[PDB]
This record gives structure tokens, C-alpha cells and sequence, in this order.
């Protein structure tokens, strides 16, 4: 049956960063992990590999530099068995790799569970992190182990599947792409303290204390003029259409400056509380 | 009876209310026999249950004693059925009312009533399953499981027997639905139910060991709750393979065995089946490891074993397996049944964890314990 | 001084090294980082690990192999030529003889000052489990540098997929004032002068405030001008549903 790959949050970000730079530039990397056939699949650590003159190929893997990393990655537990390789390519409608075509057959001789991951967007990512993998089929898909029992199968509905040029057949004989991501307890709290919306951390008590107080010179300086800006926004709207119909071509004009000036009053009310929150130690 | 369930919070106060109504109805002056039935089922007391049959011995009526016997066997839980059979035999019974509580005429009601008038509408049924032989097991399951609905209880093998091609087009994993469909069709057979799986039973081999595992699951659907005879039959198969497995289809054979022994012992606490399936979990099996947790959860229904709550929960954090953790999550939901606030200790641990599988079974844990009378907190 | 910018991938992978091997308090892992140390802002684009062995009972026992770095650097030359060794990181808050001496071994392959990073494996308290420090002498003096988290365009977008005002600062501000009181008490027991002399000058920054109360209410009055806008917003909130409320009676005739 088809494997279901669970990629950790750490390995998913490394494969995207290694194949990042440049549209035409292709790179290569190696994937590590320990899992068993049919379920239990996982990806532990991933790292880039040296590139030869042929780019992505079977001979580009250097066992000399690979054997030295095994003793290095064993101390921290990063050392595992090679589960496959990941690559980067400019991308096309079909066969994203213009070099690697049948080289995956040479990868199947070393490991039957090894796959080749190719990044479609190449800095086009819209936030969904859509990556493409490949698995050798050759003779099969007739009276054999049943792959499409796992998750999200029968791809190719209408003309849109993944790249949308592949539809049903995908790369070779419907390899049935399956990818899932997971996170641990340490990965959950670390990402929230680094990248969530914008990073204000590293000082927790100085976040709104430094920005809403000591930054008034670069933000709220000349607040009397700042209050005039709230009037110009209301004058831009309320002065236009007072008839609640179509004359000056406006509809939500009373609600345009309503939400924009709501935060201005809110921020002024927050700093008002933080004004007394400075705690000058006055009392009597 | 109706108001006190949604009003009285204390289980012991409402328990005494049911015992007071038994004394006024004890003389049986042509009074309600259905009220006394709801008393012994909710209380699950062997003293009041066997006392009702002792009154039927003094006043002899074959129509009155029957309606009581057929009503108890249907509404009773798994623990009360054993009292009406095993415990009733030790203290004396009625030879006419013993076979009724054993489910022989009860299972006949499922077979005989459905066989008299059955319209499957083969005209519209053929067009559904004759469309294509492909779509892997997704199509073969839809046509086999839906067909088992119409013939359920009537014991009609025409899908497997009378129709050759639809069976052969199934793959190894697709033959499970074709075999398990007989368990739905023949459900209610306490005698010849084993003869339906006879070619696929152990010792007769099979065309393959993948389809052989589905035969042990079909016995679970037919014999569920009456499968005391199949308890030692399905347990010895698991013990032989409990050591290890060298093939993938060997786990499939134990896969249907774990789900089969779970349905026969469903509702009854059994330490032998729990310890037999516990060794399978230690091997960390990808296929048969999930059914091992499902078989133990069905034996832990109702009150269950408090020690098995933390034990199965510990193995979920120690063993990080797709099917295993998800199987243990459902097993931790079934071990707590009707406990209401008593299960809040396990619910808190699942809600605090960010694991997807622990939160998947945490909802059904609330569904099973908080069911019946609605709770504003749940 | 200088600045240190660490990508979120380095801080995320450094903590994972502790859990995989279940390392106890007797062992501390050491690793290396890459980037460009030429500019004033230190940027870390890569990180690795090293088979570092250390004895807890003896601070004079440590083992570090530089040959594994040579074979690793040759692999990066075929991958990224702009990646050079800017320093190294170690695990645990404690600084012992084994941690201070090994800093000189990395100075052979590093032209600039190797960046010092103290990784907290227990992530206990506040933020920033790994602090960025610089080695400078007047006795080695380790000074704290501003820590900023900035990544590339593709790296920041990929993190959002993994995870897919006033009261917040006050919750962390209460624990910060209480922690500063313990730092003075704990430092007193260590003596029985350098930090106390600096804190007294920082704390130096109602005699002159008798006439300074007016400007406090003057700023609050300007805030009330926005409260008048809030009243206008509340007046506009009263206009919104009247558009819908009058359409309710219009539908009564149609229906």
C-alpha cells in the first residue's frame, strides 16, 4: 500500500530553505528518519547534499561527506537511516525535474521507501506549502496492494489537481501523493515565540511598555495634530453623502471612519491606562 | 421513573425509589409488568431480578411470564444478561424461560420476521453494482455493505454465492467487506453461523490469509453479546500469534480476531481477553495493533477497570503509532461509559494535549459518558 | 556594539537536540552556526551539531574534534559558498571551564569574533531561550547583545502554515517587577558592588512635580477628544441599524 509521510515542523522548514535561492538554480538534499512500512512513517532530520556537475542524480551523493556527518549527528540524535532525498527545480507542467527522470529507479535499488521531493513554488508559496514528491511504479496498479485507502485520493477532479497540469496521471502511473505535517510540544511553544503574526518578543514586559510610551516621539508626537487627522478622515466621509442613498456614490461611508477611528480612541485609552501604569511612586 | 432520571442527581436516592415500587407490585394483582422490568435493568440487582421470576412460579401464566422474559433480554446490559443466565441457573430457573433469556427465540425474531416479507428491489440494485469493476475497494465496499443491509437477518448469500464476478474483482483488503457482509446478513444465527465462515475458518485455510481475517470478524457481528461460546474460540487464535508476526497478512488474521473477540465479549469485563490483547500492543503492530485496543475497549464498557484507564493512556504517549495511538484514543473513550463526571480526569488530559488523535477521541469520551440525560456542562 | 539576528529555524532545531537523546544534566551538547560576521548585524542562516563529550564532575575534561568540521565545511562549499563559521553554541545556562576554553578552538576557522550562544534546554521563563553574547576582554567579559528574529521571505511564510493587547503586557509586567526584587536579594547573599553601582544610577532617572501635574491631565484631555470621537462612533452606531430598522416596516407591507 502507499505510505503516508508525516514530516516534522523542523524538517519541513529546512527543505524549503535549502531549495529556496533562485528559480533556475537546482540543489539537492538528504532526508533522515526511522519508520516502518505501512504506517509509522516519519521524517526526523534533513540536510543538504553536495551537488555534482549533473545536478540531481544518483552519483551526486558523496558517501565520504555523508559518513562524517553520521558520527556528528549521532550525539544529538539527528543520525538516522536515509529515507530518501529532496530536490529543487524551476518547475514545469509535468516532470518538474528536467534532469532527474529515471534516476529514481536507481534510488529504489538502495531503498524501496525512498522518494524525491521537489518544491513547486520556488518562492511562490502562498502559505499552503505545496510540495511535490515522486515514487517509482513501473509495472503495477493491476491486482496488487491497494494504495487509495488512506487519505485524499481520486485526485484529478475536473482540470484542477495540484499543479493542475497533471490531473489524474500525475507524474508516473499515479504515484498518489500523500504528505502530512505534525508538531511536538517543543515545536509548538517555540514557533509561537518566534513567528506567529509579528515578533515583539524577547522582552515581554517591554513590548507595549516601550512601544506605547517611550516611542511617543516617533508615533504620537504632536497628538493635537494627530487628533486633527481623525477629523480629516471623518470629514472625507460624513461631508459627502448625508442622504443615505446614491448621489455622491457612497454606502458604508459612516462605517469607513468608524472602524479606523475606533482603534485610535482605543490606543489612546490604552496609553491612558499605561500613563498611570508608569508607577512614579507618588502617593502623598 | 421518568422524572427522577432528569431530576434526582443522587444515584442512590433514585435507586431506593425503584425498590419501593417493587413491594407494591410484588403481589402481581394484574398490575404492570413493564414497570418492574425497568427497575431490575436500571438497578442491575440480582436479588430483585431473580425475585421476579420466583413470583412467576407461584402464579403460573405462560403469556405473562413470556412477555416479561422477552422484554428483559432486549433491554438488559451485558452484565445483567449473565445474571439472567449463569446466575439464574444456580438459584433455580424455569426450563421454559431459560431458553428465552439465552436469546434463542430472540435471535429467531430477527431471522423470521425479516424473512417473511423482504423486497430488495434487485432491478435498481443491479444497476448500481454493474457500473464498474474499478475504483479499488471504495466501490466494492459500497455495493457489498449496502447489499448486506437488505438481507441482514434473512441469511441470503446471493451476493457472495449467486453473483460470481463481484467477489473476484476485490483486492486483498477489499475482500474484507465481502466476507464481513455475511456477518451482517447472517446476524442472529447462534448455531449455523460458524458454518457460513466454515471454508475461511482456521484449519481449513483459504484462498488467501487476507480474506481469512475477515471471517473472524464476521463471527463478532453475528454472535455479539451471545458469543460466550466463541470467547475461547477467538482467544486461542490471538494467543498463538501474540508472540510475534513474520508476515503482514498474519496481522490481518489477528485483526479480525481482535474485533471479533471484542464484539462477543462486548460489555462484559474479561481479564483474559484484556491480557491477551495487551501483549499484541507491546509488539507495536501497525495493522493488528489498532484492533487490539478496540477489542479491549468493548470489554471495558460501563464501569470498567480504573487501572486500565491510566495503563492504556500511558502506552499512547510511549508508543507513537498512527493506527496505534488512534486505536488507543477510541479505547480510552469506550472504557468510560456512563461515568459522567467520573471520566473528567481523562478528558482533562486529552484537552490539554495538542495531539490530533488525543483530541479526536476526547470528544467521543464526552459523548458516551454524558449521553442520555442532557448536561449543560457537556 | 553589534547586533545578532537568528533565524527561527536555528532556535527551533537547537532545542530538539535535547529531547532526542534524553540528555541528563551531566552532559551538554555543543554545535556550530553559519552566516556572515563581517557586518555589524550577525545573521545566522545555518546550524549544525558536534559530538561533544564532557564530564560533569570534572570541569577539566572535554573532547572536541575539529576534523569533523573540516569535512563538513567541504560539503557546504558545494552547496552554499557564502556560508562561513561565525561562531558556536552550547547547551545549558552554566559556564564552566570546558565551555570557556573551547571558544578558542573555533577562532582558528573564524576570522571575526565567534558568536557565543547559551541554549536553555528547559525553556524556563520569559522568552528567548538562547541568549546572544559576545566575547571581549578589558578576564573574558561576556556582554549581552540585542536579539532580533528576522528570516527570509520563504522561511517566514512556511512557519505560518505550521501554526495554521493591554492585558497581555500587564500579565508579564507583574512577574518582571517581582523577579527584579529577587535578583537584588540573591546577589546580596553572593557577596557575603559592580551591579549595585549601575542599578543605583539607572534608578536615579514630587519636588519639581508640583507644577508637572497639569500636563498629565492635559494629555488625558486630548485623549478625551478621541473619546468624543468614540461618542461620534457611538452616534454612528445608532445610525447603522436604523437603516435596517426602517426597512423592517417596509417589508411588512410587501409581505
Amino acid at each position: 500500500t502507499k505510505e503516508t509521510v508525516y514530516i516534522s515542523s523542523i524538517a519541513l522548514l529546512k527543505m524549503l530553505k535549502h531549495g529556496r535561492a533562485g528559480v533556475p538554480m537546482e540543489v539537492m538534499g538528504l532526508m533522515l528518519g526511522e519508520f516502518v512500512d505501512d504506517y509509522t512513517v516519519n521524517v526526523v532530520d534533513v540536510f543538504a547534499m553536495p551537488q555534482s556537475g549533473t545536478g540531481v542524480s544518483v552519483e551526486a551523493v558523496d558517501d565520504v561527506f555523508q559518513a562524517k556527518m553520521m558520527d556528528m549527528l549521532k550525539q544529538t540524535g539527528r543520525d538516522q537511516m536515509v529515507v530518501g532525498w529532496y530536490h529543487s527545480h524551476p518547475g514545469f507542467g509535468c516532470w518538474l525535474s528536467s534532469v532527474d527522470v529515471n534516476t529514481q529507479k536507481s534510488f529504489e535499488q538502495l531503498n524501496s521507501r525512498a522518494v524525491a521531493v521537489v518544491v513547486d513554488p520556488i518562492q511562490s508559496v502562498k502559505g499552503k506549502v505545496v510540495i511535490d514528491a515522486f515514487r517509482l511504479i513501473d509495472t503495477g496498479a493491476l491486482i496488487n496492494n491497494l494504495e487509495p485507502r488512506q487519505t485524499t485520493s481520486n485526485t484529478g477532479l475536473l482540470n484542477k489537481a495540484n499543479i493542475q497540469a497533471l490531473i489524474h496521471g500525475l507524474n508516473r502511473h499515479y504515484y498518489s501523493l500523500n504528505i502530512d505535517y505534525h508538531k511536538t510540544a517543543k515545536e509548538t511553544k517555540m514557533l509561537m515565540n518566534l513567528h506567529k503574526e509579528q515578533w515583539q518578543s524577547g522582552l515581554k514586559m517591554y513590548d507595549y511598555e516601550e512601544k506605547e510610551e517611550s516611542n511617543l516621539a516617533a508615533t504620537k508626537s504632536m497628538v493635537k495634530i494627530a487628533e486633527q487627522y481623525s477629523k480629516r478622515i471623518e470629514e472625507e466621509k460624513e461631508l459627502t453623502e448625508e442622504e443615505l442613498k446614491t448621489r455622491y456614490v457612497g454606502r458604508q461611508d459612516p462605517k469607513k471612519h468608524l472602524s479606523e477611528t475606533a482603534d485610535e480612541t482605543l490606543e489612546n485609552n490604552i496609553v491612558s491606562v499605561l500613563t498611570a501604569g508608569v508607577n512614579s511612586v507618588a502617593i502623598k | 421513573l421518568t422524572l427522577a432520571i432528569t431530576t434526582v442527581t443522587n444515584s442512590k436516592f433514585r435507586s431506593s425509589i425503584l425498590r419501593k415500587s417493587f413491594d407494591f407490585l410484588m403481589n402481581m394483582p394484574n398490575c404492570d409488568y413493564l414497570t418492574l422490568n425497568k427497575v431490575v435493568v436500571n438497578l442491575n440487582d440480582a436479588g430483585l431480578a431473580l425475585q421476579l421470576f420466583k413470583k412467576l412460579k407461584e402464579e403460573n401464566d405462560e403469556g405473562l411470564s413470556a412477555q416479561i422474559a422477552f422484554d428483559l433480554v432486549s433491554s438488559a446490559s451485558q452484565q445483567l444478561l449473565e445474571i439472567l443466565v449463569t446466575e439464574l441457573t444456580a438459584q433455580g430457573y424455569d426450563p421454559a424461560l431459560l431458553n428465552i433469556l439465552s436469546g434463542l427465540p430472540t435471535c429467531d425474531y430477527y431471522n423470521t420476521f425479516l424473512l417473511n416479507n423482504k423486497n430488495i428491489d434487485i432491478g435498481l440494485l443491479n444497476k448500481s453494482k454493474s457500473s464498474l469493476d474499478g475504483k479499488f475497494s471504495l466501490f466494492h465496499t459500497a455495493v457489498s455493505v449496502a447489499n448486506g443491509f437488505m438481507h441482514a437477518g434473512t441469511t441470503d448469500n446471493s451476493f457472495i454465492k449467486a453473483n460470481l464476478p463481484w467477489l473476484g474483482k476485490a483486492q486483498n483488503w477489499a475482500k474484507f467487506t465481502a466476507t464481513a457482509s455475511l456477518g451482517v446478513i447472517h446476524k442472529g444465527n447462534l448455531l449455523e453461523g460458524k458454518k457460513v465462515m466454515a471454508p475461511y475458518l482456521p484449519g481449513s485455510r483459504a484462498s488467501s490469509r487476507f480474506i481469512k481475517g475477515g471471517s473472524l470478524y464476521g463471527l463478532g457481528l453475528i454472535y455479539a453479546g451471545f458469543g460466550r461460546d466463541t470467547t475461547d474460540y477467538l482467544k486461542n487464535i490471538i494467543v498463538e500469534n501474540s508472540g510475534t508476526s513474520g508476515d503482514e497478512d498474519v496481522d490481518v488474521l489477528l485483526h479480525g480476531a481482535s474485533l471479533g473477540i471484542g464484539l462477543a465479549a462486548m460489555g462484559s469485563a474479561n481479564i483474559e481477553v484484556y491480557e491477551a490483547l495487551k501483549e499484541v500492543l507491546y509488539n507495536d503492530s501497525a495493522t493488528s495493533g489498532e484492533a487490539a485496543a478496540l477489542g479491549m475497549g468493548l470489554c471495558m464498557l460501563g464501569t470498567g477497570k480504573p487501572e486500565a484507564i491510566h495503563d492504556m493512556f500511558t502506552y499512547s504517549q510511549e508508543t507513537q503509532h498512527g493506527n496505534i495511538t488512534r486505536g488507543l484514543a477510541v479505547g480510552l473513550a469506550l472504557i468510560n461509559y456512563g461515568r459522567q463526571e467520573l471520566a473528567d480526569d481523562l478528558i482533562t488530559k486529552m484537552l490539554a494535549s495538542d495531539e490530533s488523535l488525543l483530541r479526536y477521541g476526547g470528544a467521543f469520551t464526552i459523548a458516551l459518558a454524558y449521553a442520555g440525560t442532557g448536561n449543560n456542562s457537556a | 556594539h553589534e547586533k545578532v539576528t537568528i533565524a527561527p529555524l536555528v532556535l527551533l532545531s537547537a532545542l530538539d537536540h535535547y529531547e532526542r537523546t534524553q540528555t541528563k544534566e551531566n552532559k551538554r551538547c555543543v554545535g556550530v552556526i553559519l552566516g556572515d560576521a563581517n557586518s555589524s548585524t550577525i545573521r545566522v542562516t545555518n546550524s549544525f551539531a558536534l559530538p561533544f563529550e564532557e564530564d560533569e564532575k570534572n570541569s577539566d575534561v572535554w573532547f572536541l574534534d575539529h576534523n569533523y568540521i573540516e569535512n563538513m565545511n567541504e560539503m557546504c562549499k558545494k552547496i552554499n559558498a557564502k556560508e562561513k563559521l561565525i561562531g558556536w553554541y552550547h547547551s545549558g545556562p552554566k559556564l564552566r571551564a570546558s565551555d570557556l576554553k573551547i571558544n578558542e578552538l573555533f577562532k582558528k576557522y573564524t576570522q571575526n569574533n565567534p558568536l557565543l550562544l547559551i541554549v536553555d534546554v528547559k525553556q524556563q521563563g520569559v522568552g528567548l531561550p538562547t541568549d546572544a553574547y559576545v566575547a571581549i576582554e578589558q578576564e573574558k567579559t561576556f556582554l549581552h547583545l540585542p536579539c532580533t528574529i528576522e528570516a527570509e521571505e520563504a522561511e517566514e511564510i512556511g512557519v505560518e502554515h505550521l501554526l495554521r493587547i493591554r492585558l497581555t503586557n500587564q500579565l508579564k509586567s507583574l512577574k518582571g517587577l517581582q523577579s527584579k526584587l529577587k535578583d537584588v536579594v540573591e546577589y546580596l547573599d553572593k557577596v557575603i558592588h559592580t551591579i549595585l553601582g549601575k542599578l543605583q544610577d539607572v534608578f536615579n532617572l514630587n519636588n519639581l512635580q508640583k507644577a508637572l501635574t497639569v500636563k498629565t491631565n492635559d494629555e488625558l484631555m486630548v485623549i478625551y477628544i478621541s473619546n468624543l470621537v468614540r461618542s461620534i462612533i457611538a452616534f454612528d452606531d445608532l445610525i447603522e441599524n436604523k437603516i435596517q430598522n426602517k426597512k423592517i416596516q417596509e417589508q411588512r407591507v410587501k409581505d
